[PDB]
């Protein structure tokens, strides 16, 4: 009933030294029935990245929709969005929609070009920019992915040590929520190289 | 209300009963529920009084107009879905209809469709329809064949009418029955539930359950 | 410019006027009304030997007892015949009765003169509209472009009509049969038309209350014309 | 009323033709010459900005080539202004074909979709044409590297070689002389160049005066890629070409 | 929360003879427990020898016979005053209805006059627009009591001939005006004694090749 | 309607959908086809409310036959899939949304491979190589877990898929009168006339 | 909107945007259409005065409105393309309304009602398009070939020819043409639509385009070369 | 659909020999609260019609410049305005009845039950009765509200029947209508002593009169009463 | 000249060619004569043909109980207007339960006939109508051009020659309005009216056409042997 659970998933993102992080589970189910193991929720439009959770025909749309704008904005500016410009985007869209809302969770993530600082924000289902400097959560398990990034997280972790902290913040949310995990992804993301790496966990 | 037509050797029987009800009140037992759309083309009425009505003759002016402008006979598969999009359009509004449009051509032979008010359109052999469908069906599925004379093939429609009419409540009054052939739809009387029973009863040996 | 709607010095609509000029143009058609039927009747006139004559449809049925036949543009006759048709339909549909054929002439009329700056100019095709009701009978109307429309014992109309009505005025009494009014279609026809009259390049129809409307065979009309040929020889 | 000034810009004339399409490719004739060639390895866009100026900025300037999306562009021949106006409707076909079928727009459809755009003005609305006639060079997976044409009429050509704008008569024979079937990219870059350096109204060819792009496979393995060149790069292959 | 309709009471009844029709109804109207009129019309004489009531809710009552009378006017404007037949006024009174079938006329409609042959008719309509021709009909409140006398007293249902014990039954012969009237006025004496609705005045019409006749009796005012 | 099967082998996509038509309390026919092609190389199979089901499948099937002739050439099944997802998604906030949920079992001719698609009336969309809706999945999701290897034969796929039907005609407490089976491979799309 | 009347009458009671119109199409390239006992086939020119051309991507003459129609042309190429689309979208709906496939005579009278149209709409001038509509309704083996113009009238041919020098090709089939035994054969059917062609057309190289439609949905396009052996065995029989 | 708010109370009329009479009491209620003392509900159309309102009070003033705008639109090029073609009762009246039933029809009605009262031009008297729903009814005597059930019954009482009418005169039936209103006044809670009363009389013509008060009340067997049953005291 | 090219333009003298056009068709039709007394008014019409084997034009439409026209130029211009009348007089039933009076009626065409002088795309009406009816003032006769002046006459008449009818009323006017209770009388003089516009053809039995309307005598036709009587 509630559109924001059926289908089940979470993100979660955070900053490192001179690097960002996002993370996504790969589950998607019709309430208690287990659907899909290979929905991706992480997407990217040039370097900049977008996960959303929430019902998955709106992440979908949403997904479309953005590649639309971004490469229109493309063509006519003749350079990439940037993630501060993104945010923005997001926000003027969702809330268009105001009282006909997508029923969605974005999360922004990447690192500026020019400036080189790492970026990341999160949004309610109508716009609303939540800007955090350390880290942001959302789906079914954000109350669990708050306890988890809240102690296991510390300021200016290195690439490779920031992978450890954000897989482990997923990993043991997702095994307390019934509607997250069947896999998880992990992007280690730097000024000029993308790493993307896939997570072994239970699959119940 | 129990219609119910089949399809078989001498073409397709079609057979109704009478019976309109408001609530446990008997508002009339001369309803005419076989609809003549045009010499060739019948409908069956169930569910709501005027929907079928209305809509069916409707249906007719349609078909007229469809012959008028492509100078060749309707198929039975357009003219039940000239009726099924209708009715389609209005889904939710709240119409309430159960319906067979039958017809015989050249290049589809006798042929039903079951159209109904939440959009449903069915082609098939048999169909019966209505709140004594149930009983309709008994007597048919344990009767019918394929190689059925029209003799046979009406008494079989006139006495699953009659099984129904007897248990189901909101079924009753009369039995109207039609046949329909290739050169068009022949009509084969009315037949008063309350003379048919005894008659049949007495003929067939059947109702032993009941007394006369 | 000037406007599509605007009247002459004379009292007159230019484009209606201009659209009567049109229908002079046109092939041309016959009625002939009865006490036992009415009977329509056109030219074909195919501008070439390799068109099949029998796609070209000049008389066309409106209901089982409202028919009519066309002169002019007769590509726009078609909208005029759809909505004659739909408004005996519809009429049949909201009376459960036959339409009259009066009302179904002053149904077509009311299109006509919806034209302004709706469409853009008047039809540019005439209508004879011929068929039977219980109230007034075997009728035949003559329907224009003006939105007129005069009921006729018989009328001719296209580029042969002023001589085809001459030779009407002569021939058409009270007590003519519907064989005799055939024959008197098929010869002023072969009277007015420019190529050798046949049964490919003229066609027949009547309305009856018994059989409707009708149109006639080729066989039907070639052996009507072998008929004509023989009793003007007669004489 | 209104009716005494109205052109009506959508009517025949007695011998049968559109008086505004006609008069528009009048107004085309005068825009500076565009050339597309396609070849089996890609296809060359080369075309002339008109008079020049020293203190124009040609680095951030563009009034020729234009980008559709990543697979197709176009060169334009005709008033900038009523292109950019096409450019952005077919820059969104694009794109709703792609959030459509979750495929890249083939090269003709997106064609087709802008000609009938340009169609609809002369036969409806009272309008005046789009005083503009295109080049599309594209690539898809079903035909491959593509050339066409559209015009102010709304009719459109599939072309080995083509020129519009100026002086197109000339350029045509030039082209069709030296133009081969088996040619490659580079060739076909010179082709285009020296094409224009005999069918140009300007006393010489140079860098500031010219606008250029290729599409080629030449991008690493299986993929496309569009080359909008920069000022200092088509000064170089005007003398790699030797025509300066 | 605003109820649009409401119901006024009432009772008609229409029965068809061999060359004539009639068509009566009670003259009392009333909302709940109270009497608005003891004689208020409720069956109307609409013009080509037709005549019509709509019965339950007063106010979609008179705008359907309103409409309907309209609609016969405007019958002759469009067809040359051509002569409205009863089977034409019928198909006719369906659509007005069917027309608002999602906020439907709250009426049980009957009409009576001559078929095109002269022989008596009735039509009977439901309030969203399925109507049927009849030998008899009774509409409104006191309806169920009605019917089946009717059912009895004219069409001899369940009645045989004597001496044959059920094997025969009672032909149906055919009825004169006085007959009817008589069983009409039966039909009410009776509807008003166990009818709380059903009272004060009977108002009938009798329409013969002739014309429309008017009839008025009394009824008990408890 | 009721249950609606498919499988991915290694050369073809299978679907199967029940035979049964049930209007409340009767079964009015079991012989229904709850499926449309879309094109030569493209199967739509169906099930949710009565009308919508059959509506929406048309609807689909001419404007895909619509764009087989504007461009004389066949869509991928990823392209197919994408313009039904659409539709769904586009009508979910519809004022009367359709109520149906799809399988598109398509071979694409270009890659050389068989394409399943799930699709339900949401507009959710998933790439499978075993899909169901409805309560099906329920029941025959656990075989298929076990048995399904991604390189099986069509005839193996076969045999798995009547393993399926046993289980439902077992466990399930309607009867769906059999089911009607369809595969769709390199030279088009056949129906198995007996199963 | 604009609502201007464009297409009315004048005082001798022609409307001359109808009749400009069909100039138009006197200017398109020719195109003709021949019904044999089993198959129709439609012949197309194309002007050479366009080499340089791609003819793999550049749009074919003939359309295909649906598997068993097909519809040709002359006039503006634009204009063309308009009422292919709304041929193919009603070809569609008909399927999905009638369940069954349009005829040709209906087809070819939609296409012509759309054609009537734009001849008293305001703000529209007419379509400076001739078609040839050519076909087999569904489960029928007798041939069609319908024509339709600007002005919205249409009607059937047993051969018939239209745009550039159309009257001289409609000369050859009047007296090429025999009722009573019409083309038996594809061949012979092909055959006389070349020689048709060739009266006017000037080379037989890539001037030629011929287009085969048979019974139940079969239309093949026959290629450079196919034509060409018939273009060679016309002559050789001609030089005698 | 709306509720009704600030509301007046019966409005009670009957026929007599020559005329009509109408009566209204002069209270605009707010809930249990009697808010408004001096509110007219008898609303003259010319010298011959008298409409009486009862219900919703923003409604009725409405309805009130309807009225009015109707008169002024009948003079409008209209020389007989003050003679031939003057405002009838029945004109007016079947206006007012065509407003209602259309305003029921769009669920959004006008709260009233209204009352027309008047002589027509031939002498013949009119009255007739309309409200919300868009119901209509004529009647010898006809009332609204607590009058429906009290009034009408003794009104009644002197015009049973048509027949009754010939043989009542003005001073009876104005006797009757006083009374009436005095009985409201002693058992409708929503109701005032001060009232407002017309006649319209085809000899003499519109008579209304303001400022009539409920007198020659019983009150003095009240002393007598005490307790509810057993107390003495 | 250059100021009648449509209805929007005034000429330098202050004229609207397009209205003096349009009164022109009113000039073209056949002759229609108008005429009313205390108690009933009477409309009496001569019919035109197109030939021998054709009908004769109707020239008369019934609007209301109380209320009809006679009409002189383009036909359908009559049908429309008298449609709208139709349409008022049932207005003024339905809402009002009145009916319309013949003054009022028309005040109602005048307006209608002025808004297609004054704007662009439009034009005038082509018709000329004498209405007649009978009201709670009594009998009326009214004239309508297409200019939208509407006067109330005792007698008139409109169409080709009616000048010659217009005078014989001029002096018959204390004659016929004085033919109270005597429909036979009243009609004799209408078709003695109309006489004195007759040239070459005279009055026959399906060539005349007349109407009445009175105090007890609702708008009625009357054709074919219903008016031989009167010949
Ligand atoms: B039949 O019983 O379905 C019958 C068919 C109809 C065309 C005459 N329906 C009714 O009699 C219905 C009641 C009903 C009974 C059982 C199933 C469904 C419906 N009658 C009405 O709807 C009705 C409404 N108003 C007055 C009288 N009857
Ligand atoms: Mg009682």
């Amino acid at each position: 009933s509630d559109p924001s659970s059926i289908n089940g998933g979470i993100v979660v993102a955070m900053t490192g030294k001179d690097c960002v992080a996002i993370a996504c589970d790969l589950r998607l189910g019709s309430q208690s029935l287990g659907v899909s193991n290979k929905f991706e929720k992480i997407f990217h439009y040039g370097h900049v990245f977008l996960g959303i959770t929430g019902l998955a025909t709106d992440v979908t749309t949403l997904n479309e929709m953005f590649r639309y704008k971004t490469n229109l904005y493309k063509l006519k500016e003749e350079r990439a969005i940037e993630p501060e410009t993104f945010t923005q985007l997001v926000s003027s869209s969702l809330y268009e929609r105001r009282f006909g809302p997508y029923f969605v969770g974005p999360v922004v993530a990447g690192i500026n070009s020019k400036s080189g600082k790492p970026f990341i924000a999160g949004f309610d289902l109508i716009g609303c920019i939540d800007e955090a400097k350390d880290f942001i959560v959302s789906g079914t398990a954000s109350d669990q992915l708050f306890g988890m990034c809240e102690s296991l997280y510390e300021p200016n972790l290195e690439p490779e040590d920031l992978f450890e902290t954000i897989s482990q913040a997923l990993l043991n949310a997702a095994d307390r929520d019934a509607l997250s995990g069947w896999g998880a992804v992990v992007y280690i993301i730097k000024k000029d190289e993308v790493v993307k790496r896939y997570l072994k966990m239970r699959q119940d | 209300t129990t219609t119910l037509a089949f399809r078989f050797q001498g073409g397709i029987i079609v057979a109704v009963d009478s019976r309109a009800t408001a609530g446990n009140w008997v508002a009339s037992q001369t309803v005419k529920k076989v609809i003549e759309i045009n010499p060739f083309l019948l409908g069956t009425m169930a569910g709501g009084t005027v929907d079928c009505q209305f809509w069916e003759t409707w249906l007719g002016s349609q078909c007229r107009l469809h012959e008028l402008r492509e100078k060749e006979r309707i198929s039975v598969a357009a003219a039940s879905k000239i009726l099924s999009n209708l009715v389609y359009q209005y889904k939710g509004a709240g119409l309430s209809m159960g319906t067979m449009i039958c017809g015989y051509t050249r290049k589809e032979g006798p042929t039903i469709y079951y159209v109904d008010s939440d959009g449903t359109r069915l082609k098939g052999d048999i169909f019966c329809v209505g709140s004594g469908q149930t009983f309709a069906y008994g007597v048919l599925d344990s009767n019918y064949k394929w190689d059925l004379s029209v003799e046979d093939a009406l008494y079989l429609g006139k006495r699953s009418i009659l099984a129904a009419a007897h248990r189901d409540a909101y079924s009753g009054g009369s039995v109207n029955l039609y046949h329909v052939t290739e050169d068009g739809w022949i009509y084969h009387g009315n037949h008063d539930v309350g003379e048919l029973f005894w008659k049949v009863k007495e003929e067939e040996g059947s109702f032993n359950n009941v007394i006369g | 410019d000037r406007g599509v709607s605007t009247f002459s010095p004379e009292g007159r609509l230019f484009q209606v006027e201009y659209s009567l000029e049109a229908i002079k143009l046109g092939s041309t058609a016959i009625g002939i009304a009865t006490k036992e039927g009415v009977v329509l009747g056109v030219e074909k006139r195919a501008t070439s030997p390799l068109l099949e004559s029998d796609s070209i449809e000049k008389i066309v049925e409106i209901d089982r007892h409202i028919g009519c036949a066309m002169s002019g543009l007769t590509a726009d006759a078609r909208s005029m015949i759809e909505h004659a048709r739909t408004a005996a339909v519809t009429h049949n549909l909201y009376y459960d009765e036959d339409i009259n054929v009066e009302s179904l002439t002053q149904s077509v009329c009311d299109l006509a003169l919806r034209f302004g700056e709706l469409m853009s100019r008047p039809f540019g095709v005439a209508l004879l509209i011929a068929g039977h009701d219980a109230d007034d009978g075997y009728q035949l109307f003559h329907a224009e472009p003006s939105g007129t429309f005069y009921r006729y014992n018989a009328k001719a109309i296209g580029s042969g009509s002023e001589g085809a009505q001459a030779e009407l005025l002569n021939e058409w009494h009270s007590s003519l049969t519907l064989k005799e009014a055939e024959l008197l279609v098929l010869k002023i026809l072969k009277q007015v038309m420019e190529e050798k009259l046949d049964e490919n390049n003229a066609q027949l129809s009547c309305i009856t209350k018994q059989d409707g409307f009708k149109i006639y065979d080729n066989e039907k009309t070639a052996e009507l014309i072998k008929e004509l040929k023989e009793k003007e020889a007669a004489e | 009323g209104s009716r005494r000034y109205d052109s009506r810009t959508t009517i025949f004339s007695p011998e049968g033709r559109l008086y505004q399409v006609e008069y528009a490719l009048e107004s085309i004739s005068h825009a500076g010459t565009a050339i597309g060639i396609m070849a089996s390895d890609g296809i060359v866009l080369a075309a002339e900005r008109k008079v020049t100026s020293t203190l124009l900025e040609q680095d951030t300037s563009t009034e020729k080539l234009y980008k559709l999306n990543d697979k197709i562009a176009v060169a334009v021949a005709g008033l900038t202004a009523d292109a950019e106006i096409l450019i952005n409707t077919a820059r969104i076909h694009a794109q709703n074909y792609l959030k459509t079928y979750n495929e890249d727009i083939p090269v003709e459809i997106l064609v087709r979709r802008l000609s009938d755009i340009k169609q609809g003005y002369t036969q409806h609305g009272g309008l005046r044409p789009f005083g503009v006639s295109f080049i599309y060079a594209g690539y898809d997976d079903r035909y491959g590297y593509q050339l066409y044409t559209s015009n102010p009429s709304g009719n459109y050509t599939g072309w080995k070689a083509i020129s519009v704008g100026a002086n197109t008569s000339a350029a045509q024979t030039l082209l069709q002389m030296d133009y081969k079937d088996d040619m490659k990219v580079d060739d076909a870059i010179e082709l285009a160049l020296k094409t224009l350096s005999k069918t140009t109204d300007s006393s010489a060819l140079t860098y500031d005066r010219l606008e250029f792009a290729t599409i080629r496979k030449g991008a690493n393995d299986g993929e496309v890629y569009q080359k909008i060149f920069k000022p200092q790069e088509i000064k170089d292959i005007l003398v790699k070409t030797g025509i300066t | 929360q605003f109820n649009p309709y409401g119901d006024n009471g009432g009772t008609i009844l229409g029965i068809a003879g061999e060359d004539f029709a009639v068509l009566a109804g009670d003259t009392r109207n009333i909302t709940d427990y109270s009497i608005n009129s003891r004689y208020e019309p409720k069956v109307f004489d609409c013009g080509d020898n037709i005549v019509m009531s709509a019965n339950g809710f007063a106010a979609d009552g008179d705008a359907l016979v309103k409409r309907f009378k309209n609609s016969v006017k405007w019958y002759h404007f469009d067809h040359n005053d051509k002569k409205l037949s009863i089977n034409s006024a019928a198909r006719n009174i369906q659509h007005l209805l069917y027309g608002k079938r999602f906020f439907p006329y709250y009426v049980h409609t009957i009409i009576a006059g001559l078929d095109e042959d002269g022989k008596g008719a009735v039509y009977s309509f439901d309030p969203v627009g399925s109507y049927e021709r009849e030998q008899c009909r009774a509409g409104g409140a006191a309806a169920s009591l009605i019917m089946p006398f009717l059912d009895n007293q004219v069409n001899f249902k369940n009645q045989y001939e004597p001496g044959t014990n059920g094997k025969v039954k009672k032909p149906l012969k055919y009825l004169s005006v006085e007959e009817v009237i008589k069983l009409v006025r039966d039909s009410f004496t009776s509807a008003t004694e166990r009818h709380i609705q059903v009272g004060d005045g009977l108002e009938i019409l009798i329409v013969t090749k002739d014309g429309v006749r008017k009839e008025f009796y009394e009824l008990k005012r408890d | 309607m009721d249950i609606i099967l498919g499988i991915r082998v290694q050369d073809s996509v299978i679907l199967a959908s029940s035979k049964a038509v049930t209007r409340g309390i009767s079964v009015l026919k079991d012989s229904d086809d709850k499926t449309r092609q879309l094109s030569p190389h493209t199967l739509m199979s169906f099930a949710g409310e009565a009308g919508d089901t059959v509506q929406f499948a048309e609807y689909i099937q001419a404007n895909i036959q619509l764009y087989s002739i504007r461009e004389d050439y066949e869509l991928s099944p990823q392209a197919v899939s994408s313009f039904v997802r659409q539709e769904l998604a586009k009508s979910i906030r519809s004022r009367r949304p359709y109520q149906v949920n799809v399988l598109i079992g398509g071979y694409d001719k270009k890659k050389n491979k068989p394409e399943l698609y799930q699709i339900d009336y949401l507009g959710t969309k998933v790439e499978l190589p075993y899909g169901a809706h409805g309560y099906s999945g329920f029941y025959t999701f656990s075989l298929l877990d076990h048995h399904y290897r991604p390189d099986m034969t069509t005839e193996e796929g076969l045999d798995l898929l009547k393993l399926c039907v046993q289980e439902l005609e077992k466990r399930m407490p309607m009867d769906f009168k059999g089911v009607i089976v369809k595969i769709v491979d390199k030279d088009g799309i056949r129906q198995v006339d007996d199963f | 909107g604009y609502d201007r009347a464009l297409s009315i009458f004048s005082p001798d009671g022609h409307i001359f945007q109808v009749e400009y119109a069909l100039e138009a199409v006197k200017r398109g390239t020719c195109a003709v259409g021949v019904k044999g006992k089993n198959c129709v086939v439609l012949g197309c020119e194309r002007r050479s005065t366009l080499k340089l051309q791609d003819t793999r991507i550049t749009p074919s003459k003939v359309s295909k409105i649906d598997s068993h129609v097909v519809l040709s042309f002359s006039g503006l190429n634009a204009d063309s393309r308009i009422l292919i689309e709304k041929a193919r979208v009603e070809a569609q709906s008909h399927r999905l309304t009638l369940e069954d496939p349009v005829t040709v005579e209906y087809l070819t009278r939609y296409v012509a009602g759309v054609q009537q149209r734009y001849t008293q709409s305001g703000g529209v001038r007419p379509f400076g398009v001739s078609t040839l509509i050519a076909g087999f309704d569904p489960r029928d083996d007798e041939p069609k070939l319908y024509q339709t113009e600007p002005s919205g009238i249409y009607s059937s041919w047993s051969a018939q020819t239209i745009g550039r020098n159309s009257k001289t090709v409609r000369e050859f089939l009047e007296k090429n043409y025999d009722r009573k035994e019409p083309p038996a054969t594809v061949e012979e059917c092909v055959k006389l639509t070349v020689r048709s062609l060739l009266e006017v057309v000037q080379t037989g190289a890539k001037n030629i385009e011929i287009t085969v439609v048979k019974p139940d949905s079969d239309i093949v396009a026959l290629s450079s070369e196919e034509i060409n052996q018939y273009v060679t065995q016309i002559e050789q029989e001609k030089q005698e | 659909t709306q509720q009704p708010i600030v509301t007046g109370t019966s409005v009670i009329s009957m026929k007599y020999d020559n005329g009509v009479i109408i009566a209204a009491d002069n209270l605009g209620s707010y809930g249990s609260l009697l808010r408004f003392n001096g509110v007219e509900r008898l609303i003259p159309v010319g010298d011959n019609t008298v409409v009486g309102i009862s219900g919703d009070i923003s409604d009725m003033q409405h309805i009130e410049r309807l009225l009015k705008d109707l008169v002024t639109e009948n003079a409008y090029d209209n020389p007989l305005a003050d003679a031939e073609e003057a405002l009838e009762p029945s004109y007016i009246f079947e206006y007012l009845a065509t407003v209602m039933y259309q305003r029921r029809s769009k669920m959004n009605p006008l709260w009233n039950a209204i009352i027309v009262a008047g002589v027509q031009s031939n002498g013949d008297q009119f009255l007739r009765y309309v409200n919300l729903l868009g119901v209509t009814y004529s009647s010898p005597t006809l009332a609204t509200g607590f009058g429906a059930h009290m009034a009408n019954p003794l009104l009644r009482k002197v015009v049973d029947r048509e027949s009754d009418i010939p043989k009542t005169t003005v001073q009876v039936a104005e006797e009757a209508i006083v009374n009436a209103m005095r009985v409201l006044y002693y058992r409708d809670a929503r109701s005032s002593r001060n009232f407002s009363l017309a006649i319209i009389d085809k000899n003499t013509g519109l008579t209304f009169k303001k400022n009539l008060q409920v007198e020659n009340m019983k009150w003095d067997f009240a002393k007598d009463i005490k307790g509810y049953g057993t107390q003495k005291i | 000249n250059n100021y009648d090219g449509d209805t929007v333009t005034f000429s330098p003298t202050g004229r609207l060619f397009q209205v003096e056009y349009a009164l022109e068709a009113i000039k073209q039709g056949s002759v229609t004569v108008g005429l009313r007394s205390n108690t009933h008014a009477v409309l009496v019409a001569l019919k035109r043909n197109a030939d021998e084997l054709s009908s004769y034009q109707k020239k008369i439409i019934k609007c209301d109980e109380h209320m009809g026209l006679s009409l002189a130029g383009l036909a359908p211009d009559a049908r429309v207007l008298s449609n709208y009348l139709r349409q008022q007089c049932n207005y003024s039933s339905l809402v009002f339960n009145r009916k319309l009076a013949v003054e009022r009626a028309g005040h109602l065409l005048c307006d209608k006939a002025q808004k297609n002088t004054q704007s662009y795309g439009g034009r005038p009406y082509g018709v000329g109508l004498l209405i007649i009816g009978y009201d709670k003032s009594g009998a009326h006769l009214l004239e309508f051009q297409p200019s939208g002046n509407v006067t109330e006459l005792y007698g008139t008449a409109i169409g080709a020659r009616s000048q010659g009818a217009k005078t014989y009323l001029e002096r018959t006017l204390d004659t016929f309005i004085k033919i109270d209770g005597n429909p036979d009388e009243l009609i004799k003089a209408g078709v003695e009216a109309i006489s004195q516009s007759l040239r070459d053809e005279s009055l026959t039995v399906d060539n005349l056409s007349i109407a009445i309307v009175g105090k007890d005598t609702p708008f009625t036709i009357y054709d074919g042997e219903a008016v031989a009587k009167y010949i």
